């Protein structure tokens, strides 16, 4: 169950990737996006995280390896990733495991870190931020 | 300690009942080749019994594989998708 926020920031980070002709919507796509979720970006300041920078390492990443569909290819479009696919399932898998519903940005953040070959989990922990740095966040603020 | 991820190769392994015919469809329509480099792939394949698609972050080849062995298993043939670290 994905909140209104969440699938606003899904929605537009998938239309932006459909108008680019990316052959693939990435978990890399997913964090970029996240970067303006209320939710997760709540969450990366209390880590400290130089948005501007991570942002700009996520755009550079995106557009020197996501292929690009041809025009001629009007058949198909769009598609995300199995990793990006399992980050939204280990989000919702995560929420339901402790009793409750409501899947936020955060969440996703958190289920980023299971998908341990993404550039978007090396980007994180490489401005030191940690599951449970986020977790914690989640569960006592500060 | 912290290293970014590899990239990967993709790969297509040769089998006995796969078409010619379908190896270029799979090259043109997964990998964007024209007919004519298509072809040299499709030949290498065989004569080499494998050969490089192509080299992608380790998350975009991990789908191609999986969108490769879907589509030669939802047309009956035993194609064979692979991916390899760079």
């Amino acid at each position: 169950m994905l909140n209104q926020e969440l699938e606003l920031s899904l929605n537009m980070a998938f239309a932006r990737a459909r108008e680019h002709r990316h052959e693939f919507m990435t978990v890399e796509h997913l964090l970029l996006a996240l970067l303006s979720n209320p939710s997760a970006r709540e969450a990366l300041e209390a880590c400290s995280v130089d948005l501007v920078a991570l942002r700009q390492e996520l755009e550079a990443f995106i557009e020197q390896t996501t292929p690009v569909l041809p025009a001629s290819e009007e058949e198909r479009d769009t598609q995300p990733t199995l990793s990006f696919q399992r980050v939204l399932q280990r989000a919702v898998f995560h929420v339901q495991s402790s009793g409750r519903n409501e899947v936020t940005g955060a969440n996703v953040l958190v289920a980023i870190f299971s998908e341990q070959e993404s550039q978007a989990a090396y980007l994180l922990r490489k401005h030191e931020v940690s599951r449970l740095d986020v977790v914690n966040f989640i569960s006592h603020g500060t | 300690a912290l290293k970014p991820p590899s990239m990967y190769k993709v790969i297509l392994v040769n089998d006995d009942y796969t078409p010619m015919e379908f190896v270029i469809d799979v090259l043109q329509k997964f990998f964007s080749y024209d007919v004519e480099r298509a072809t040299q792939l499709m030949l290498a394949v065989h004569y080499q019994g494998k050969a490089i698609c192509g080299v992608f972050t380790a998350e975009v080849a991990e789908t191609k594989v999986a969108m490769v062995n879907k589509y030669a298993r939802e047309n009956e043939h035993p194609l064979l998708c692979t991916l390899e670290k760079a």
